[PDB]
């Protein structure tokens, strides 16, 4: 039926409208805690805030504020923390998070620079031979390797308490062709990304949520877990025709505000939901074309 | 402003 639906929108240009729809049914929350003064060098954007009732809450007990929500899908069966991207003086909070979160994936879907804008603090290491320390929180963070394709890089990172002496591995999954308030090349790209994501077991329900976030942490952040989302239903519901976008969209937006923030980026999870569902339905080639396509080399 | 995304 979403196919169907897609259809209709396109047909007759729909897009913006059925996406201002979405918006005016939005949730509305309180971000009581996000706006405290003591908070204000806490958050990256003042006009995008966790909402209370579902805001990650760091354990020290001196201030217990990051810009973080957990988003979780009931039906679908999965969580995930959408966070903006850490501000220089928030890389150890954000480091406090994944540790006490215990999360084993982290999904940065922007670049630390976009068109001359600083969007993003390099919050982890570039280069083995420099570790990171983070005294305020009294963590440690080391480059151990990295996986550089075309258009997205993975690596591995050692995160370690220094408290006591705890180390895990952190699988990191930086996308870094996709725009501010712009969409991927291609559903098959992002396809492609996001099933070596599923593919490391870092959305495994034995790990922590895990931890998404571009500049802001909700539109391309809001895009990327829709979309997974919506294909987990389609696997488990006994009718995958029967999954409403826009429903699930909406579902999402109880726990973080503005998820999607254009029009395009509404339109461009259709495509990559029905793309995909091709895989949920048997296709087993087809993931081998979305790599064809992605050009990852 | 620059603390504004949108
Ligand atoms: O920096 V974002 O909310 O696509």
């Amino acid at each position: 039926e979403m196919e169907k639906e897609f259809e209709q929108i396109d047909k007759s240009g729909s897009w913006a409208a059925i996406y201002q729809d979405i918006r005016h049914e939005a949730s509305d929350f309180p971000c009581r805690v996000a706006k405290l003064p003591k908070n204000k060098n806490r958050n990256r954007y003042r006009d995008v805030s966790p909402f209370d009732h579902s805001r990650i809450k760091l354990h020290q007990e001196d201030n217990d504020y990051i810009n973080a929500s957990l988003i979780k899908m009931e039906e679908a069966q999965r969580s995930y923390i959408l966070t903006q991207g850490p501000l220089p003086n928030t890389c150890g909070h954000f480091w406090e998070m994944v540790w006490e979160q215990k999360s084993r994936g982290v999904v940065m879907l922007n670049r630390v620079m976009e068109k001359g804008s600083l969007k993003c603090a390099q919050y982890w290491p570039q280069k083995e031979e420099k570790e990171m320390i983070f005294e305020d929180t009294n963590l440690k963070l080391t480059l151990i390797s990295e996986d550089i394709k075309s258009y997205y890089t993975v690596r591995q990172l050692e995160l370690e308490n220094l408290t006591t002496q705890e180390t895990r591995e952190i699988l990191h999954f930086h996308y870094t062709t996709w725009p501010d308030f712009g969409v991927p090349e291609s559903p098959a790209s992002f396809l492609n990304f996001l099933f070596k994501v599923r593919e490391s077991g870092s959305l495994s329900p034995e790990h922590g949520p895990v931890v998404v976030h571009c500049s802001a942490g909700i539109g391309r952040s809001g895009t990327f877990c829709l979309a997974d989302t919506c294909l987990l239903l389609m696997d488990k519901r006994k009718d995958p025709s029967s999954v409403d976008i826009k429903k699930v969209l909406l579902e999402m937006r109880k726990f973080r505000m503005g998820l999607i923030q254009t029009a395009d980026q509404l339109r461009f999870s259709y495509l990559a939901v029905i793309e995909g569902a091709k895989f949920i339905m048997g296709d087993s080639s087809v993931q081998d074309q979305w790599k064809e396509l992605s050009h990852e080399d | 402003d620059a603390d504004e995304y949108l």
